Parts: C-alpha cells; sequence; structure tokens
C-alpha cells in the first residue's frame, strides 16, 4: 500500500488522525514496525 | 466500668472508617472517579492510571 508518508508520528502506533479516520484506520496499539526504503523517485511521477 | 467491650467496637469501626475513606485518596493520578478518567483520556496512559 502506498501512502503520502507526510505523517511519520501518526504511522507509529499512539496517534489517529483524519487520514485515520477515514482511509484507513492506525491504532494506537499496532504490533506492526515502521519500514521504509528510498523508492520515492521511481513511484512518483493533474495526475 | 464497659470501657473494654467498647475499645474493640470502637478500633472496628475507626478501621471500616479509614478503609471507605481511603477511596478519596488521589494516589498522585489525574482524578480518583474511573468514568471521568476513561471518558476524558485515551487509553494509552489511562492503563497506566
Amino acid at each position: 500500500f502506498v501512502i503520502r508518508g507526510d505523517e511519520v508520528r501518526q504511522i507509529a502506533p499512539g496517534q489517529t488522525g483524519n487520514i485515520a479516520d477515514y482511509n484507513y484506520k492506525l491504532p494506537d496499539d499496532f504490533t506492526g514496525c515502521v519500514i521504509a526504503w528510498n523508492s520515492n523517485k521511481l513511484d512518483s511521477k493533474g495526475n | 466500668a464497659l470501657g473494654k467491650l467498647q475499645d474493640v467496637v470502637n478500633h472496628n469501626a475507626q478501621a471500616l472508617n479509614t478503609l471507605v475513606k481511603q477511596l478519596s485518596s488521589k494516589f498522585g493520578a489525574i482524578s480518583s472517579v474511573l468514568n471521568d478518567i476513561f471518558s476524558r483520556l485515551d487509553p494509552p496512559e489511562a492503563e497506566v492510571q
């Protein structure tokens, strides 16, 4: 899944926002970790 | 002269009074009411409260 990624603190558990309210909920207790890599140029390209 | 029988009753009554009054102690928390804490605070540290 590809998200804007402008909310680093919201992805980590403990915070919920409007994007969490509507697009995809991010509960305050998530067992998953945060993994990222330098691939913005390839994925990103009106459009 | 019946002070010995009254002493036991007084001790039990004051122990029960202390126990029932201990519920109002804050213990340094935000509030002493569970409902208010749960309503006006999110779980992440309400749990430790």
